[PDB]
RNA sequence: CGCGGGGUGGAGCAGCCUGGUAGCUCGUCGGGCUCAUAACCCGAAGGUCGUCGGUUCAAAUCCGGCCCCCGCAACCA
RNA sequence: UGCCUGGCGGCCGUAGCGCGGUGGUCCCACCUGACCCCAUGCCGAACUCAGAAGUGAAACGCCGUAGCGCCGAUGGUAGUGUGGGGUCUCCCCAUGCGAGAGUAGGGAACUGCCAGGCAA
RNA sequence: UCCUCCUAAAGAGUAACGGAGGAGCACGAAGGUUGGCUAAUCCUGGUCGGACAUCAGGAGGUUAGUGCAAUGGCAUAAGCCAGCUUGACUGCGAGCGUGACGGCGCGAGCAGGUGCGAAAGCAGGUCAUAGUGAUCCGGUGGUUCUGAAUGGAAGGGCCAUC
RNA sequence: CCGACUUACCAACCCGAUGCAAACUGCGAAUACCGGAGAAUGUUAUCACGGGAGACACACGGCGGGUGCUAACGUCCGUC
RNA sequence: UAGUCCGGAUUGGAGUCUGCAACUCGACUCCAUGAAGUCGGAAUCGCUAGUAAUCGUGGAUCAGAAUGCCACGGUGAAUAC
């Protein structure tokens, strides 16, 4: 009966903590939104998280609900 | 509540503006003394703020509770940040209908200069 | 038989029995039979060491099951190939780790459920002793 | 709104020497009434519940608000979002006249009438009765009906209590066996 | 299953078209979008077609 | 209220038949004749009659008639 | 062990595919006809849909476990 | 400068609930009324406007209380990277890392920009 | 063949005739935006009304809902209702993720033009992840790009599309 | 009909106490992996492009697991 | 032309008569209540004249207690090829 299984989306979180990026790449590719949109970060219709400026990663933990932000400085 | 209802559905709107660096105008809205004041992008201090409880706009009007006071708030407001030389800012309903006073407040802004 | 009303699934993983256990203290009663030896106990065998062990109390004395099943163990049907999938779930065994009291007895003398105790023990396949509640 | 002017003045004070209380805004107002006559059997009818839309404008003197079906229950053949029954909640000044027109000729008018019932409350300061026939009304001519379709009056008060509920409703005379 | 495949019809000059589907069995009306006509390149109220 | 689709709420002449007339807003039409108002009820003597009303021994004294 | 079908008033069978409402014949019960029975005519009752759980607004039905029955399969050395 | 109050935040349960007391000069809320702006898939509840007699009940703020929530060591234990050993379905030894729970205890927040009232 | 969880040993990936379940669509609105709103289930009271229709309040608190299986997520709601609407748009696209590759996915921003909103802004589908097949061949509309002497045409090409 | 009391019994929900979970998480390591800086060390051990390949039956031991009987010099993976 | 001023059952209350005695178990009266039933399935009965049909009365039995039985008269058919 069993023996069906899906192929691997390959999600998680591409670049980390104090990674510099480009405007553009993907900081997290994930399913629903475990990390939100902080500050020149957006977010896709896939929930992904890119970064819309040149610097670094920086995760934070902001929030009344303590809900993880990803937030990109200037670097 | 009828002031923690109000809250939320300014929640959308903060939210939204801090991210994109804009400095808004929040104005609070009260069945006397309509308030106004422009924060900087920080959202942490006011760089210009005006309203009724000043005894420099209560004395020149008839009551500090309707329309023609709101007028003279948005006045106030968008003649003294002209003055700072806060030129384009952002307009912050705070959960309040834009439809009287908070109408009001925008509309003699807008004339003053006060870009938005 | 010890039996779990309807579980989530079916058919469980093998899994390792490594560790200590953790229902270490006599909390309800006052005299204890805590398992030594590291196993796995069917329950066909808690609940024969219950019948040879609410025979030598009496309908006297109140006995406390300190384990519960709750892990389905497959077992395939003889002259069938490897493969095909997982057998079928025949009986449901609880792993025991060193220092899970078995048993609880209260309402006795010590000596009787000394040798009351010592019936159960007989039944099980993993070496037991005998524990005393102690004041904290 | 001519009784009222009598809760402005008289009823008020009548309580601040019951329960003493150390506001004059502490005394019991009754906030609004609500009218609901949840029909049910359109289910088989449709222009049964149009009907029913009808006497509520007459009970009351405005438009009533077809309700829809909160959940789906197959235990009376409903289904989610199917209008089953028509409210009127009514306040202001509008709800006075109601009030008024509701204990003074129509509950007197109410067939078999003993009384009312005491122990009505739901132990908060509400009160809900409930009417069987609806001609007790002036407003149906007893000859333009064919049904006796009757509704539940929820009264809504500001009291505390069940305790308090009835000592703001006492006033009005409200019959009470 | 059910649901065809149409043709968006600009209703302007050009034969320029949106193709998109239809419940044909539920609805019984036709569609007027007006989409963006990149000929003509304003907005015209486009029709159904096969 | 939501202008034109409510119905007709004109004050009213209402009066029953012991003198009590009482004008009132309705949706009737021109006036209204009233039967028993709250002031002419029976309630004040609706509940004497039903509770004291029984009694067996002072039945059959009518009869014993000594 | 596997594949496929079935289990419905006292009897034998429809309905299940494509969920909300269960029907036919016999038998039973009551009446009539006849000297009486059978036959014949009239009227009515009667179903936990094997069983437990789940899906759902709603399960006889859709899905799963178990019990019973039926046919097929259980092979090459 | 200090007590108050309102707004926008920082930080986000040591920061939230429960119980009790308490504030109205300002402010806030409730509140009065509704031709008109606007309004309810009925209704000035809400939204809105025009005002303001009355109130601090409700609401909110503040102070106390730990009845809960919550935070939380030291020590030990569980686990474990690497190298060895054993009665090797599981443990032990050497070195490094070191929980969770529980206990002592902490605890009914802290703080910044502006604008008013107030004693000065 | 594709999607969800576990197996999988806290990046990604990771096998078996291992354990558990679904898809081969739906929608012109269930899409976009603007405004507003926020549950399930019990307890009490109430005409027909009953374990369960509608109504009022409390408790409770997201145990609800989310077009559909599962997981992640959600009130700043992505859940619910209403007004106006077609951005379910054309030409692109720095820069990244994912694969042997074919291929798949995300995308700020630029120009044309458009919708909603007072405005900031948001919209090139739907909370996300399934709902799908390469090439060839041939059909349909458009575009003078070519068109085997020359002018046309047939037929090819390119674009849209079956 | 209303409807009170009682019971050799079973027991919903809350409360205190006690265990279990691959498909439970109000917690949470050790390692491993990604990025930055720094020294030493290594015949550049690194990446890209091009010429040539082979290879795509794997086995055993340790550790972490699925399956089997925590049976198999069993079978299938992770890593050495 | 309706379940109606049709129909009168049932039931509550208050009464009367006979009788030692009216609860089980009488008849009649007053007020109230006012259902079934809107011409009846298969099937089946009576009757040819003053009969059928319909109306009312009397008597026996009997303290009281009939729509039964026996008897009387009023109005008075249809059809028999
Ligand atoms: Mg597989
Ligand atoms: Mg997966
Ligand atoms: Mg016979
Ligand atoms: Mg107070
Ligand atoms: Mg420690
Ligand atoms: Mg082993
Ligand atoms: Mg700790
Ligand atoms: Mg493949
Ligand atoms: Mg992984
Ligand atoms: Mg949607
Ligand atoms: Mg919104
Ligand atoms: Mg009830
Ligand atoms: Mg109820
Ligand atoms: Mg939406
Ligand atoms: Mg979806
Ligand atoms: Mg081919
Ligand atoms: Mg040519
Ligand atoms: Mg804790
Ligand atoms: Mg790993
Ligand atoms: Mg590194
Ligand atoms: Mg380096
Ligand atoms: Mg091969
Ligand atoms: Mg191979
Ligand atoms: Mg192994
Ligand atoms: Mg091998
Ligand atoms: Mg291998
Ligand atoms: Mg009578
Ligand atoms: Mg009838
Ligand atoms: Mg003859
Ligand atoms: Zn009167």
């Amino acid at each position: 009966r069993n023996g069906r299984d899906s192929e691997a989306k390959r999600l998680g979180v591409k670049r980390f903590g104090g990674e510099s990026v480009l405007a553009g790449s993907i900081i997290v590719r994930q399913r629903g939104t475990k990390f939100h949109a902080g500050a020149n970060v957006g977010c896709g219709r896939d929930h992904t998280l890119f970064a819309k400026a040149d610097g670094k990663v920086k995760f934070e933990v902001k929030g009344p609900k303590n809900r993880k932000f990803i937030s990109i400085e200037a670097e | 509540d009828k002031k923690s209802a109000r809250i939320r559905r300014a929640t959308r709107a903060r939210r939204k503006l801090q991210e994109l660096g804009a400095t808004r105008l929040v104005v609070h809205r009260t069945p006397r003394h309509i308030y106004a004041q422009v924060i900087a992008p920080n959202g942490s201090e006011v760089l210009v703020a005006a309203s009724t409880v000043e005894k420099a706009i209560a004395e020149q009007l008839k009551y500090t509770g309707n329309k023609d006071a709101a007028a003279a708030v948005g006045k106030a407001v968008a003649e003294r940040a002209l003055e700072k030389g806060i030129k384009d800012v952002s307009f912050d309903r705070s959960g309040f209908q834009y439809h009287g006073r908070v109408q009001a407040l925008a509309d003699a802004a807008r004339e003053a200069g006060l870009q938005f | 038989m010890l039996q779990p009303k309807r579980t989530k699934f079916r058919k469980m993983h093998k899994g390792r029995n490594r560790g200590l256990a953790q229902g270490t203290d006599v909390s309800f009663g006052s005299f204890g039979l805590k398992a030594v030896g590291r196993g796995r106990l069917t329950a066909r065998q808690i609940e024969a060491a219950r019948r040879a062990m609410t025979r030598a109390v009496k309908r006297q004395g109140k006995i406390w099951i300190r384990v519960f099943p709750d892990k389905p163990i497959t077992e395939k049907p003889l002259a069938v190939r490897m493969g095909k999938g997982k057998g079928n779930v025949e009986y449901w065994v609880a792993l025991i780790q060193p220092g899970k009291v078995l048993y609880e007895m209260d309402g006795v003398p010590e000596e009787l459920a000394r040798e009351a105790f010592k019936l159960a023990a007989a039944k099980l396949p993993i070496k037991t002793t005998f524990v005393t509640k102690t004041v904290m | 709104a001519k009784l009222h002017d009598y809760y402005k003045d008289e009823v008020v004070k009548k309580l601040m020497t019951e329960f003493n209380y150390n506001s004059v805004m502490q005394v019991p107002r009754v906030e609004k009434i609500t009218l609901n006559m949840g029909v049910g059997e359109a289910i088989a009818d449709k222009k049964l519940l149009d009907n029913a839309a009808a006497d509520l404008a007459a009970i009351s003197g405005q438009k009533p608000l077809i309700t829809k079906a909160r959940k789906s229950v197959a235990g009376f053949k409903i289904r989610q979002g199917y209008p089953i029954g028509c409210k009127v909640t009514l306040r202001g000044e509008r709800m006075w006249e109601f009030f008024e027109r509701l204990i003074t000729i129509a509950v007197p008018r109410i067939r078999d009438f003993r009384g009312l019932s005491a122990k009505s409350f739901d132990g908060r300061g509400n009160y809900s009765m409930g009417v069987r026939e609806q001609i007790i009304f002036p407003e149906i001519d007893y000859d333009k009906v064919d049904r006796v379709r009757g509704l539940d009056i929820t009264i809504t008060t500001t009291a505390k209590s069940d305790e308090e509920g009835r000592a703001l409703l006492a006033a009005f005379d409200f019959p009470f066996r | 299953g059910i649901r065809e495949k149409i043709k968006l019809v600009s209703s302007a000059g050009t034969g320029h078209f949106y193709t998109t589907t239809k419940n044909k069995r539920t609805k019984p009306e036709k569609l007027e979008l007006k989409k963006f006509d990149p000929v003509v390149r304003q907005h015209v109220i486009y029709k159904e077609a096969k | 209220m939501k202008k034109d689709i409510h119905p007709k709420y004109e004050e009213i002449t209402a009066s029953c038949s012991c003198g009590n007339v009482m004008k009132i807003r309705s949706t009737v039409g021109h006036d209204l004749n009233l039967d028993v108002c709250s002031k002419c009820h029976p309630f004040f003597t609706g509940k004497q009659r039903d509770v004291a009303t029984g009694g067996r021994v002072d039945r059959f004294n009518k009869r014993f008639n000594i």
